[PDB]
């Protein structure tokens, strides 16, 4: 029964003040308080703050100066604002239960990234192999945003794939595909990869060619 | 500025006994916590106050608090049971809680696997840009922890470099490298490599324009 959940915004501005309501139900904040944690992609977790039963709050030392914690006992709803945003801001967000000194039940996540990039189209490259089966590669290049589709002669192409994690720096993102094929096949017969960023309207064709 | 220290890693075969180890200054004083972590999910309270147990929890997790060493035990570890660890604690100094550095506790259920190394070089159609993008792709190693370094000409090379996170493909782990830099400063180097280290062994990839 007792649950709570994370509602906000997963894209912001290294300007805009982050606002996030985390829900209770089950319980009731009136005897209960709410503390929130954060976590950089591949990092620890950290404590951010806490809202108590009693309405008395704390906040953590290198978080302070810029952050705010309040509710609305009466919708069971607990609010958190970070106001001067920048990139490592960017984090999955927890609100969880305070239970004397533990924290007995959690919220499912909310992931926000703080980014200043606009939506941009990728370019694709093509990778063959510089001089008893080949690989070839599609590299998708400086896209924002998550995600990107990457197929291989439309489907046709389902053994053999490999899709790689998109990477980021200076704003833009990067990832990469590739597949073996029989080394008979390439290059008597075409191979062709289909990337697609639903974000930008972008449908690219990339055919793979010996140089 | 209270902090406590975990071993970042812990491999075990399955059917073994994992410790994990939460330090601090008096650490036997105040209470300790651990939570369980799987990937993109939130923590899991699996013990508090020292050595105890939340209902539906495991009875295979038991943990301890003496000295100024905390210990999260797994004794038959099970594949279920790999994922990040968190010990915790509060501190009265200032009023704040703190989480320890983390233990990924990697539960090892099959043969250490080599990985395939391709190491692409940079596309034409890129080149007219006046960049250069290489790309060093990574292929079925297990268990998922790499390291990866570039060097040019005998130099290691650190800078425009960025590496995806492992990532598990079918039965075995896979993850890309990148060396990102002008068109010409690819064209002036006479070979590049990228090392990518996995258990006690490297493999090695060259790319000499």
């Amino acid at each position: 029964q007792v649950q709570l959940k994370e509602s906000g915004p997963g894209l912001l501005q290294p300007s805009q003040t982050l606002s996030l309501t985390c829900t209770v139900s089950g319980i009731s904040l009136s005897d209960y308080g709410v503390h929130w944690v954060r976590q950089a992609p591949g990092k620890g977790l950290e404590w951010m703050g806490i809202i108590g039963h009693a309405g008395g709050t704390d906040y953590n030392s290198n978080l302070k100066s810029r952050v705010s914690i309040s509710r609305d006992t009466s919708k069971s709803q607990v609010f958190l604002k970070l106001n001067s945003l920048q990139q490592e801001d960017t984090a999955m967000y927890f609100c969880a239960r305070h239970f004397y000194t533990y924290f007995d039940v959690w919220g499912q996540g909310i992931q926000v990234t703080v980014s200043s990039a606009t939506t941009t189209a990728p370019s694709v490259y093509p990778l063959a192999p510089a001089c008893n089966t080949v690989t070839l590669g599609c590299l998708v290049k400086g896209y924002f945003p998550e995600p990107v589709t990457v197929s291989w002669n439309s489907g046709a192409l389902t053994s053999g794939v490999h899709t790689f994690p998109s990477v980021l720096h200076s704003g833009l993102y990067s990832l990469s595909s590739s597949v073996t094929v029989p080394s008979s096949t390439w290059p008597s017969q075409t191979v062709t990869c289909n990337v697609a960023h639903p974000a930008s309207s972008t449908k690219v064709d990339k055919k793979i060619v010996p140089g | 500025s209270y902090t406590l220290t975990q071993p970042p890693l812990v491999s075990v075969a399955l059917g073994q006994k994992a410790t994990i180890t939460c330090s601090g200054d008096k650490l036997s004083d105040v209470y300790v916590h651990w939570y369980q972590q799987k990937a993109g999910q939130a923590p899991v309270l699996v013990i508090y106050e020292d050595n105890r147990r939340p209902s539906g929890i495991p009875d295979h997790f038991s943990g301890s608090n003496s000295g100024n060493m905390a210990t999260l035990t797994i004794s038959k570890a099970q594949a279920g049971d790999e994922a990040d660890y968190y010990c915790q604690s509060w501190d009265g100094t200032n009023s704040a809680w703190v989480f320890g550095s983390g233990t990924k506790v990697t539960v090892l259920g099959q043969p250490n696997a080599a990985p395939s190394v391709t190491l692409f070089p940079p596309s034409s159609e890129e080149l007219k840009t006046n960049q250069a993008t290489l790309v060093c792709m990574i292929n079925g190693f297990y268990p998922a922890d790499v390291a990866v370094t570039w060097e040019a000409d005998g130099t290691p090379i650190t800078q425009g470099v960025k590496t995806t996170q492992p990532s598990k493909s079918d039965s075995k782990y896979m993850a890309t490298s990148y060396l990102t830099m002008t068109a010409d400063a690819w064209k002036s180097r006479n070979t590049f490599i990228c090392k990518v280290t996995h258990g006690g062994n490297t493999v090695e990839k060259s790319l000499s324009p």
